[PDB]
């Protein structure tokens, strides 16, 4: 996969060109805000459980029907998988704060879940909201860090 | 016509053959692999630039 040094060294390697003072630039900027957005991964990886139990709280409080039966989020098995989806999110979303790019997130979780979503009938909107949940309570967390990550996913599962 | 007159006087230069320029013609090829080399880096530099940005 790709991070942001690597997303440097692909270009200039197509350039076929030697790295120069602006791709220095961008890479010492990398290495500037690396040790911070280490700091917030730890704490979302330490935090983790936490994290899903209230995201899941919000979500489900603000639309409390996909928990009563005819929901998709209505059975032990239902409400698993999307606990376990929103698990997924919060990974995937601190793998791409520490790699400093959202390559992995388009590769590893958006490609194919909007037709995974549509085949089990899993409502897309609401996935969206579990997003936006969980962005809240992280941010409440570590600050707005991660947030580029989450609204990444928002808008490519949206 | 009594004078010691010298008509026919040797050459310096000795009755051996030409001496081999094997080591002077492994120089020779050194410097033009030197030579070489600087036109070569330059159609080097050529090879490396990008494939269609005419
Ligand atoms: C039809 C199949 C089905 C099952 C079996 C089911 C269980 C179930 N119980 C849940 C929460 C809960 N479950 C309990 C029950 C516990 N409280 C005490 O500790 C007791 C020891 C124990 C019950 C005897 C409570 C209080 C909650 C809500 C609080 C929480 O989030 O943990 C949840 C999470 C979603 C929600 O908040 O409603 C599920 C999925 N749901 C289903 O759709
Ligand atoms: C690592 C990247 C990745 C993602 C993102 C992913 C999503 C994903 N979610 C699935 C099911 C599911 N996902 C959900 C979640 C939905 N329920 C709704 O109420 C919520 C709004 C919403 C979640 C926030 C549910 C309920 C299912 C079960 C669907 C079914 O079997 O009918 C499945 C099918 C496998 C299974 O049955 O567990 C996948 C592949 N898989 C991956 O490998």
């Amino acid at each position: 996969m790709l991070d942001a040094v690597t997303k440097i060294i692909n270009r200039t390697d197509a350039e076929g060109r030697y790295f120069a003072s602006k791709d220095f630039d961008e890479v010492t900027r990398f290495f500037a805000t690396g040790e911070a957005r280490l700091r917030a991964a730890s704490t979302i990886s330490a935090n983790a459980a936490s994290i899903l139990r209230e995201s899941a709280a919000a979500l489900f409080t603000e639309q409390p029907d996909l928990l009563r039966p005819g929901g998709n989020a209505y059975t032990s098995r239902r409400y698993a998988a999307c606990v376990r989806d929103m698990e997924y999110f919060l990974r995937y979303a601190t793998y791409a704060l520490v790699a400093g790019d959202t390559s992995v997130i388009d590769e590893r979780v958006l490609n194919g879940l909007k037709e995974t979503y549509m085949s089990l009938g899993v409502p897309i909107p609401s996935t969206v909201a579990g997003v936006t949940a969980m962005k809240g309570v992280v941010a409440s967390m570590i600050g707005s860090e991660a947030n580029v990550y989450f609204d990444h996913i928002a808008k490519g599962l949206s | 016509m009594q004078p010691i007159i010298l008509r026919t006087l040797s050459a310096r230069r000795p009755v051996q053959g030409r001496p081999n320029l094997e080591t002077y013609t492994s120089e020779v090829e050194r410097w033009k692999a030197i030579a070489q080399t600087q036109y070569a880096l330059e159609l080097a530099k050529e090879m490396s630039r990008p494939a269609l940005r005419t």
